[PDB]
């Protein structure tokens, strides 16, 4: 599951996969 | 002993790019409808609004715009910030508004990261329904169902990334209450492989929630009713929150030869998306908006979209928070105390009454849309879903 | 000729020592820079003015700069240094690249500063990012003839160094058609021990690994009880740059496991960075040492390879400065300065330092090995020299 209630920090990059 | 006049700055942040339901041209009306709806009183007499609008290019470019006005005015900062809309466009502004304790309300930024406000998104106030109010909706409807799992299905961008935001809303509220999900994300603007999605979907579960453009569903549900999915065996559930008016008239129909299979497959789908109020108020709102909007050359719903709504009620509601802050002897500049004023509170917009909670972020109702009758391949409105109160109820 | 040239830098790092590019520790580096420096590739009497702000390994690097540029009484700075986390990173070299401001750090590893198109073009890094680690994992997998993996370690959500550290081995990778198991877990929360190794045990026969040192040691602890050690399994750990973790018996602590783990890390092999030495780097450290302890703080010994970039960051920027000064730009011309920077190769304090076409420094690697399990000795098997893009297994 790329989710997990975490990775609030997603701004700012993107990179590739979760 | 009224105030002395008023200069409130407001910086609009919003694409140029008529692309985007947000963008300036479809937003500005309704903020000046609103602002002419506001002099004439809460705040001092002879108060007046200066609004810049401004290209935030749903990217980079909102945050470097803010930058460079505050630089070139010498230091100087807005006294109100529109937007930005977009993910990773608001991001920035947020954390700089609130570094700088200026008030920044948006009728975007719906993703679940900005729910955490304890410091890098204090200072921001959501007026339109957060994707997390649309999965605690999702949690109800299932608990309505006595569902516990679900596919989640979606397609991700890897850019703007809109329906992994939406459905990470969903995901978050069900990892709290402990249902299972199975993640499958693909990339629609790739070349598709229809057959690896349905068949992940038959390996993993029964109830599928799914958000892609309205065409990648329509072929995802050709191909799940080829393998037979579509008679019963699955319930699909797709997110439409901004534009599923197609419905009463058929969400499947495309004067495609695929029509009649679509409005088939269609009738295991029920499709989620805001529930919207009306009055006489609303109306004329709308048909004001939509005439300036079309002799600006653009097209456009027939009742202007939630942005545009929220928008509009977004200067409401920083003047309702204002007019507080003055004659509580504050000031504009005392941001903090503005966007607290803004947060758990109930007011009168536009399409009706408008609650925001105490994290600062907007109740959402939700409707579901569901096929009624398969032979006509009539879609209405089956059930509704109050934010504030907490309840789903199915309409008689 | 030419007047004194008056440089503003803006140093932004983390004031907490917890990490190996803290302000403390980086600053003598670039001190001792500036004055091999200021004493001659630019006219004379050209003195920097370096400002050390707290990056908070955050959003204050964001704050500081633009608190600093668009103050009233705000100017740009001639020259960025750092952030090195890649969050506190990104929004900076963004801005630095909206404001044509030349960007340099030993840090911004992430596969995203890669793409310098647009947002990142005016980033230029010192050090080996992720993706050149990633090359040589290609390669030394070329050379056993490995085809598949399994990629397991620690996402904390926050700084991510791991998830990062991976990724550079995911991209290379993906792009050359080898297949790779993913599988993370976050460090900072009860480990799942039991269901690590068993996820392990039925995806991949090469591991490679990134996770904290003590992270990693129970992890293998484990695999020993399931007999995963011992030939069936080829572990691999990400230890970059802490030399307390990739120096000698990395295995010991002293501890109620010590011949446990001895054991179980003979299966396991460390990839670090291959340094170098020459007699000026050792004056460097000397001197580098003097300062930090002066302040106050444990040295780590030889100073790190973020030290040793940023101190390479001041010569480069220098040189760069330089011909484009002479083809009569000024120091305002940032997308030129960087332009110079990159596709060139340098002396640097520990030896020559190659910058690639896409403003990226070549880096070399070397595989830790257990070459003595009665021991417990570890030894460099193998190195990677990423410009010559070679491996090779040491006599
Ligand atoms: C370098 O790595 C060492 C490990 O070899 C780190 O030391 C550990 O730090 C953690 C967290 O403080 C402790 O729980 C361990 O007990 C320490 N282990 C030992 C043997 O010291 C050290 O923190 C790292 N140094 C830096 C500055 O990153
Ligand atoms: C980079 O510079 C080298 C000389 O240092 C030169 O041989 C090479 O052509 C350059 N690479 C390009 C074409 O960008
Ligand atoms: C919005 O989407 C609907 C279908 O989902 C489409 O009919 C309409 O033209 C679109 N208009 C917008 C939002 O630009
Ligand atoms: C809204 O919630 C707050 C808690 O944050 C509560 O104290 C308050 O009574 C509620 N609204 C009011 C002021 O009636
Ligand atoms: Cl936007
Ligand atoms: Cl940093």
């Amino acid at each position: 599951g790329c989710f997990g209630l975490k990775l609030d920090r997603i701004g700012s990059m993107s990179g590739l996969g979760c | 002993e009224a105030l002395p006049p008023q200069k409130i700055e407001v910086l609009v942040l919003l694409p140029q790019d008529d692309s985007y339901l947000f963008s300036l041209t479809r937003v500005r009306p309704a903020i000046e409808y609103a602002l002419r709806s506001v002099e004439g009183r809460l705040l001092p007499p002879g108060t007046r609004f200066q609004v810049a609008y401004e290209d935030s290019d749903c990217g980079n470019r909102a945050l470097f715009s803010l930058v460079d006005r505050v630089a070139a005015a010498r230091g100087a900062k807005p006294d109100l910030i529109l937007g930005p809309v977009c993910e990773y466009a608001a991001a920035p502004v947020a954390r700089l508004a609130s570094h700088w304790d200026l008030p920044m309300l948006s009728a975007g930024a719906l993703a679940a990261g900005f729910q955490h406000k304890d410091s890098e998104y204090s200072h921001l106030t959501r007026v339109a329904p957060a994707y997390a109010k649309m999965g605690e909706m999702m949690l109800a409807l299932f608990r309505h169902h006595h569902w516990s799992r679900a596919a989640l299905v979606y397609s991700d961008d890897k850019l703007e990334r809109n329906c992994y935001f939406t459905l990470e809303g969903v995901h978050e509220v069900f990892q709290e209450e402990g249902l299972h999900t199975s993640i499958y994300s693909f990339d629609e603007t790739k070349d598709l492989d229809l057959e690896d999605i349905v068949r992940n979907i038959q390996a993993s579960e029964r109830v599928v929630i799914m958000c892609a453009s309205s065409d990648t569903i329509r072929s995802i549900m050709l191909v799940a009713h080829r393998h037979g999915m579509t008679s019963g065996d699955y319930a699909f559930f797709n997110i439409e929150l901004f534009n599923s008016s197609s419905y009463g008239d058929g969400s499947w129909k495309r004067g495609d030869k695929h029509d009649f299979e679509a409005k088939q497959a269609y009738s295991s789908l029920q499709t989620v998306t805001l529930l919207r109020t009306v009055k006489p108020e609303f109306e004329k709102f709308s048909m004001e908006v939509k005439s300036s909007v079309e002799k600006q050359g653009l097209n456009m719903e027939d009742y202007v979209n939630m942005f545009v709504e929220g928008f509009h009620d977004a200067i409401l509601l920083y003047v309702l928070a204002l007019h507080e802050v003055l004659r509580a002897g504050y000031s504009k500049k005392d941001g903090g105390k503005i966007i607290q004023q803004t947060w758990n509170r109930t007011f009168e917009g536009i399409a009706g009454q408008v609650s925001i909670d105490a994290n600062g972020d907007r109740y959402g109702d939700f409707s579901v849309i569901a096929m009624t009758d398969v032979e006509a391949g009539t879609q209405e409105v089956i059930g509704d879903y109050f934010g504030k109160e907490g309840r789903f109820e199915m309409r008689p």
